[PDB]
């Protein structure tokens, strides 16, 4: 719950959303919009939807306060895509690029 | 089964 660990989400955050990542990380920007996707059974699947725009939004209005309730939200993100889309999808491995990038960093947590 | 591929 220190400012401390929260600017290391932060910064991690700013990284998932830079152009460094971005040939994987886009479909992840904003949330699923299911109806312009033709997805009509996404929101029967996918209880809590959540996507890099949304972590964003709460972490400019300090709605997270502490390091683990941001990393549920990063990785409830993720887990969406891997209940939503078949193992072997692009989006899917595009996902796992991104989690990898998120949990290795994530890990260098201050303490 | 998913998104359409991307």
């Amino acid at each position: 719950g220190s400012s401390e660990q929260l600017k290391h989400c932060n910064g991690i955050l700013k990284e998932l959303l830079s152009k460094k990542h971005a040939a994987y990380a886009w479909p992840f920007y904003k949330p699923v919009d299911a109806s312009a996707l033709g997805l009509h059974d996404y929101h029967d699947i996918i209880k809590h939807p959540m996507d890099l725009s949304t972590v964003k939004r709460k972490m400019e209005n300090r709605d997270y306060r502490d390091a683990q309730e941001f990393a549920a939200d990063v990785r409830l993100m993720f887990s969406n895509c891997y209940k939503y889309n078949p193992p072997d999808h692009d989006v899917v491995a595009m996902a796992r690029k991104l989690q990898d990038v998120f949990e290795f960093r994530y890990a260098k947590m201050p303490d | 089964g998913g998104k359409a591929g991307k």
